[PDB]
RNA sequence: AGCGCCGUGGCGCAGUGGAAGCGCGCAGGGCUCAUAACCCUGAUGUCCUCGGAUCGAAACCGAGCGGCGCUACCA
């Protein structure tokens, strides 16, 4: 008799509601799995990485069930260039009886704390283990720079593998890579195509999968069946999220920083503009913990050039009006999680992809410009995501003086032009202007195959400031 | 029309003839496409394409277009070309549809 | 490890095989 | 979501303030020994649906339906 909403309301409520994060806490007490922290703001972000044409955003919406828009009307189908954002609550049944297998599973975000357990024959509930991020990166061979960036925010990783074509796939070698650059070792490889692999076959694809993975850094990745279209193999994809992948070093002392990946205006057509809002940057806390009503800037800013040549950098300053997390409105800001923080910077600033990936700094704190930077960067020996049909895959050169290339310095894409190259260091000179705050690590990628192709990482050493015109 | 019909045999057989089956050799096939030289293809009803020959008693005598039900003589020598014997007017061609000496997958009908 | 890939195709095959009897 | 465009008789269009339109199709007839060309006559609607004024509404307008294009996915 009763309704479905009626009935989701009842288990809501008897489930705990979403209970509201208290003004001021003590912030020292408080840890990434604290029930004022689980409740309500991811603490882990896990990227997933593919091929084109294998589907990441179904996989993505079969763990968490938030769906990724593709939006454009002409992105729709072939690629995406923004990162995707899903949120999933890890859930474990209490109940020994069940079977740890299927005791976890990723919840929506208006689930309840405690929800009823969904096995027929199980009574109990759900204990909310752990809050994570689920975002999808874009493997395209021109969509390097969203993809490195998000590598960058990413603490875990998922790799697709479709099990019916190609064994050696060079551009999940390429993510692979890219994530090995960012000291990131917490890879849970998944294979998309189980339903339509055979006995034998797939077995002979999982060790030619254990065959590519040797002489890289990551060795114990685990390797995991799932599907997407039947929505199967979930709850062991939550096992290994919690069990293999621990949470990063992120507390309270480190400074509070920010890294926007996308921007965005909100203001709803239609409706007359006397009730709008401002302005979205979407970064996430890498390192640092926020609060209601702060004051930052954004250290890059805009960019200007003046009529004798000069790069002019404007800190944007902006109040920070609220932070908005997956569900609702927080009080206090979790490290190591995406959030959209709407500030009183410009809706127009925040229009087009202009705020992508880009450093920001609470005032109080000075994060440094730089126009030349002296970087000490390693190369590969061979490039990745090159389809050479069996003959001594593409051969890494050695960089050129005057060459345009992209460097990805942690979230900022800029294209650098070679001063000088060394034995293993070399000078960036940058058009549009990049911060350096503590390490940074640094994605490069050449033009060859006319587009950009991942060749290594590289670190700042030294870089020849700017001072800002406040 | 014109004054050339008053120069022909006045052959008038306009009352329904009685319809000629296949005999040993002669099969029913479909015109599939007009050629020159007074020349055309038809699709056999064996899943063959032969190349039949507009052929005496028939080729100025009655006028025959594309899709249209035939009778073909084939030849032992050369079994890729035939000869056009025979014309079935889209009456009986019908009835051979009913009957299905023909197979029935073949549907020509206005 | 590919040890538990394994127990898990082998539920994925179980599961689809008694689902779908066309497969 | 908003705004710009639209509402065949089969298709492309026209006037929309005085009531069924043209052309191209289709059917029949005509010219020609015969065909095409050409000429003549039709047989097709809810000029999208609900209302307001009005001798009059399809228009003029509004209380909506459906399809296209710009803003563009508008946390
Ligand atoms: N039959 C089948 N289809 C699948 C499976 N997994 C994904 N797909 C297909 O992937 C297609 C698109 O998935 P999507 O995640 O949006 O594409 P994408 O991988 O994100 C594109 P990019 O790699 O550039 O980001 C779906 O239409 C779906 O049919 C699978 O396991 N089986
Ligand atoms: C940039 S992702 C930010 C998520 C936030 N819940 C909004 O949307
Ligand atoms: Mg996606
Ligand atoms: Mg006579």
């Amino acid at each position: 008799g009763e309704t479905e909403e009626e009935k989701r309301k009842r288990e809501f409520e008897e489930g705990g509601g979403l209970p509201e994060q208290p003004l001021n806490p003590d912030f020292s007490k408080l840890n990434p799995l604290s029930a004022e922290i689980i409740n309500r703001q991811a603490t882990i972000n896990i990227g997933t990485i593919g091929h084109v044409a294998h589907g990441k955003s179904t996989v993505v919406r079969a763990i968490s069930g938030v769906q990724t828009v593709r939006f454009k009307d002409e992105l729709e189908r072939n690629i995406t260039i923004k990162l995707g954002y899903a949120n999933a609550k890890i859930y474990k049944c209490q109940e020994p009886t069940c079977p740890e297998p299927d005791c976890y599973r990723s919840f929506k975000s208006d689930k309840e704390i405690s929800p009823k357990c969904q096995r027929p024959g199980c009574p109990g509930r759900y204990k909310l283990v752990r809050h994570v991020s689920f975002v999808d990166c874009p493997g395209h061979d021109i969509l390097m720079s969203t993809m490195l960036s998000g590598a960058a925010v990413m603490d875990a990783a998922l790799l697709l593998i479709a099990g019916n074509e190609s064994c050696p796939q060079p551009q999940t070698s390429e993510h692979l890579a890219a994530i090995e650059i960012m000291k990131l070792k917490h890879v849970i490889i998944l294979q998309n195509k189980v339903d339509l692999m055979r006995e034998e076959s797939a077995l002979e694809h999982q060790k030619s999968i254990l065959k590519f993975i040797r002489g890289t850094i990551a060795d114990g990745a685990p390797i995991v069946p799932i599907s997407a279209q039947l929505k199967y193999n979930i709850d062991a994809v939550n096992e290994f999220i919690v069990k293999t992948i621990p949470v990063p070093p992120r507390d309270f002392m480190i400074s509070p920083r920010l890294i926007v990946i996308r921007s965005f205006d909100v203001n709803k057509p239609g409706a007359e503009i006397e009730d709008l809002k401002g302005g979205v940057a979407g970064g996430s806390i890498l390192n640092g913990v926020f609060k209601l009503g702060d004051e930052i800037e954004i250290r890059p800013g805009i960019v200007t050039k003046d009529d004798k040549g000069k790069i002019q950098c404007k800190p944007i300053f902006s109040n920070i009006v609220s932070l908005f997390a997956e569900q609702n409105d927080l009080k206090f800001a979790v490290p190591g999680g995406l959030i959209g923080v709407g500030t009183k910077v410009d809706p127009t600033l925040c229009r087009a992809d202009r705020l992508v990936g880009q450093v920001v700094g609470a005032k109080g704190h000075l994060p440094n410009i730089y126009t030349d930077i002296e970087i000490n960067y390693f190369l590969l020996r061979r490039l990745l995501g090159v389809k050479t049909d069996g003959q001594k895959q593409a051969k890494v050169r050695k960089l050129e003086p005057n060459e345009v290339l992209m460097v990805n310095i942690g979230s900022t894409a800029t294209g650098a032009r070679v001063v000088a190259v060394k034995a293993d260091m070399a000078r960036l000179q940058l058009t549009s202007p990049a911060c350096t705050e503590i390490n940074e690590k640094i994605a490069l990628s050449r033009r060859i195959e006319k587009h950009w192709r991942l060749i290594g990482w590289a670190t700042i050493k030294k870089g020849t400031t700017l001072e800002p015109i406040a | 029309g014109g004054k050339k019909g008053r120069r022909g045999k006045n052959d008038s057989d306009g009352p329904k003839r009685e319809l000629i089956y296949k005999e040993e050799g002669q099969e029913y096939a479909q015109i599939t496409k007009m050629l020159g030289n007074g020349r055309v293809e038809a699709s056999c009803f064996d899943g063959n394409k032969r190349m039949a020959h507009i052929r005496g008693k028939l080729r100025k005598k009655v006028w025959m277009g594309q899709g249209d039900i035939i009778l073909v003589s084939l030849r032992d020598f050369q079994d890729d070309q035939c000869d056009v014997v025979h014309k079935y007017n889209l009456d009986e061609a019908r009835t051979l549809k009913n009957q299905g000496e023909l197979p029935e997958n073949a549907k020509i009908n206005e | 490890v590919g040890l538990p890939y394994s127990e898990l195709l082998s539920r994925f095959f179980n599961i689809l095989r008694t689902n779908n009897p066309e497969l």
